[PDB]
């Protein structure tokens, strides 16, 4: 296996996480490595 | 040089408390079905520490068995984990929980699982010819249609660009086919196999997924330290990052207060390497010794979500604070970086996939690029 990614408070204000990651109960598959996890807004 | 299983035997027998616990953690497993059998349902449950040690020693020269070939419908959560299968129910007992939190026990398990890892990366399978390591994988069922289809399907589920065959997805040695299990020389090379070029393209976004993985939790506004043992397992940065034992990481703990923690799970049939989630300069890197088979009380017998048939699966938040793990902290406030401050990556072992392998490109002071392969889990301690 398991792993964590950790982000600072002021960075999270600037980022848009994909819903599958931010709301994990909705996920039904793996997320692909190297694919989008969060984008700058 | 002593057999690490024999060192473990002596630890147990030469300490009155561990001797007690090594009996009680089996006595506390119910006799009645389904606990008369291990969680796979395929074998009787082990009921004493001497049989446990015998099996652990035997496993030092065995690759994990793909038992779903001949038994497609049994519980599959412990595919890859022969040690976990033996101790899964004892892990869920009050005495087993105490046993698998003992630091001397875990040093012995580390040495046992690291001796196992030596075998798993041995292309001779301990002196059985130059192709022994490959043959052991074929004998263990991994070239079956069932196993290869499972590996192909799992890789395909995360992308719209789906591939028909294993060889279009993963890199393997030359002249590899299903019949020769893609000529993988040993378990470890199969386990840490890389994706083929272009199969996992690096997205434009500032943050990409570091692991081929299944979302578990997303927590905002996390605390410096917290009661990670209470129901719901609130994250405790101080414990997770190892500030208990390394003052050097304490400033980073402070800088993550109020931040967010995202956690995701890597299945046994998933890609197991680690890719850089962001571009930036490594400012801190560590490895932290810890547990292997420690799970929550809630995941045990009588627990609100136990006994876990594949512990520590339902205890994944808890073990970030105590399991064998690693820490990487990357400064993105650099040229070519996204300027989103410090980003932490904390790979955390589970059971006998607990070898946290940082590649040399992650040395403190080096810069990594988003999408670079930066390490991997291995079967081992
Ligand atoms: N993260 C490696 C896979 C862990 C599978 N679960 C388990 N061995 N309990």
């Amino acid at each position: 296996x398991t792993h964590c990614l950790i982000f600072q408070r002021d960075a999270v204000k600037k980022l848009q996480f994909i819903p599958k990651a931010q709301y994990p109960e909705i996920a039904t598959t793996n997320l692909a490595v190297n694919s989008e996890l969060a984008k700058l807004t | 040089v002593e057999n690490p299983v024999e060192t473990f035997r002596k630890l147990i027998e030469n300490d009155s408390t561990l001797y007690m616990l090594a009996h009680s953690m089996f006595d506390e497993v119910p006799e009645k079905a389904p606990y008369d059998r291990d969680p796979t349902t395929l074998k009787k449950q082990v009921r004493n520490y001497k049989t446990m040690l015998y099996l652990f020693n035997t496993l030092l020269t065995e690759v994990p068995e793909y038992f779903l070939r001949d038994n497609p419908n049994v519980p599959s959560g412990l595919i890859g984990f022969p040690f976990n299968i033996i101790v899964d129910w004892p892990m869920g007992t009050p005495s087993g929980r105490q046993f698998f939190l003992d630091t001397r026990v875990n040093k012995c398990l580390k040495d046992i699982l690291n001796k196992w890892n030596e075998f798993l990366k041995d292309p001779t399978a301990q002196g059985n010819g130059n192709k022994g390591g490959n043959q052991a994988l074929i004998d263990a069922g991994w070239s079956s249609d069932a196993a290869v289809e499972q590996l192909v399907n799992k890789a395909n589920e995360s992308t719209t660009d789906k591939k028909k065959t294993f060889s279009e997805i993963f890199q393997h040695p030359a002249n590899g086919t299903q019949e020769n299990f893609f000529n993988y020389a040993c378990w470890d090379n199969f386990f840490t196999r890389r994706f083929k070029d272009g199969v996992r393209p690096v997205a434009d976004a500032a943050v990409v997924n570091a692991c081929e993985s299944f979302p578990l939790s997303f927590d905002t506004d996390v605390s410096r330290r917290n009661t990670f043992w209470l129901k719901g397992t609130p994250y405790s940065l101080h414990d997770m990052l190892g500030a208990t034992q390394d003052e050097r990481v304490a400033s980073y703990v402070d800088g993550f207060v109020g931040g967010s923690v995202y956690q995701a799970f890597l299945s046994a049939d998933s890609y197991h390497c680690w890719n850089a989630p962001v571009t930036g300069k490594v400012v801190y890197r560590s490895l932290i010794d810890g547990t292997y088979f420690a799970e929550t009380a809630a995941a045990g017998f009588g627990g609100s979500n136990g006994p876990d048939p594949a512990g520590p699966d339902v205890s994944q938040r808890y073990i970030t604070h105590i399991a064998a793990r690693g820490v990487l902290i990357v400064d993105t406030n650099v040229t070519g970086g996204a300027k989103i401050g410090l980003v932490g990556f904390v790979p955390v072992g589970m059971s006998e996939v607990s070898t946290c392998d940082w590649f040399d490109n992650t040395e403190e002071g080096k810069t990594i690029s988003k999408g670079d392969v930066i390490g991997a889990f291995h079967s081992g301690g």
